């Protein structure tokens, strides 16, 4: 049969429908790795030494 | 014929946590405990030009403790890649005897200062943390110091490259450096 059922809503119908949720699928999947390329790096905090040290105490 | 290797440390003042937890888990001591005491720097130098420090630091939190005092100065330049430190002398004390032999021989108080912190301890060396406040006799710059230092006889620099190594131990935290 090809199709099992139908015959406008055969594997020409089947593979159109399911080109068509692939190609929701795909745009989907571009717009969220579109969105999640914006992470530029894991910018983390510490502590900040370089002023507190010439800004440590002394015989002043 | 004593020398000294102190070595100067200034961390940011929220940073506490990384400090505290990693001394006293690297390497310090079993039984961790802090201290209180306030410092009283004096110079005697007429023509000499040549303000000699005795810094009579008393610890108020103490049961009558001896007036530890230390002299420190012209940091001697021996290019060994070490904290850059000079030869140091202790001097005990007795009960208010330092401000009355101060006062016996003369001398002028530069300035007042007091510290309040964490102690932490080490085989040959010696790392602690304190806060420095800016207020009158009766009772600060928001950044709190590292006082690694370590004093022994000269020998051969040998715990030079033991302190640097422990520095680098706590390089994610601090960075300990020489000073002028």
């Amino acid at each position: 049969d090809a199709a099992r059922i139908g015959a406008d809503a055969a594997q020409k119908q089947i593979q159109s429908l399911n080109k068509m949720c692939s190609n929701l699928l795909e745009k989907i999947s571009k717009e969220e790795r579109e969105s999640e390329s914006g992470g530029l790096r894991p910018n983390k905090q510490t502590f900040n030494p370089g002023d507190t040290n010439a800004l440590v105490a002394a015989v002043a | 014929n004593m020398m000294e290797y102190l070595l100067q440390g200034s961390v940011l003042d929220h940073s506490l946590e990384s400090l505290i937890h990693r001394l006293r888990g690297l390497c310090d001591n079993m039984e961790p405990e802090t201290f209180l005491d306030h410092e009283m720097v004096f110079l005697l130098k007429g023509q000499q030009a040549s303000p000699f420090v005795l810094r009579a630091r008393r610890s108020m939190d103490r049961a009558g403790a001896p007036w530890h005092l230390r002299y420190l100065g012209q940091p001697e330049m021996g290019d060994k890649n070490r904290h850059a430190l000079v030869r140091n002398c202790v001097d005990i004390a007795t009960s208010e005897n330092l401000t009355d032999f101060l006062m016996e021989m003369g001398f002028r108080m530069d300035h007042e200062f007091v510290a309040k912190g964490h102690l932490f301890r080490k085989g040959i060396m010696k790392v602690v943390v304190y806060k420095i406040f800016r207020i009158l006799v009766p009772g600060l710059s928001l950044s709190y110091l590292v006082e690694l230092s370590v004093v022994a006889p000269a020998g051969q620099d040998m715990v030079s490259d033991d302190m640097r190594n422990f520095a680098e131990q706590l390089k994610p935290l601090v960075h300990l450096e020489k000073i002028d």
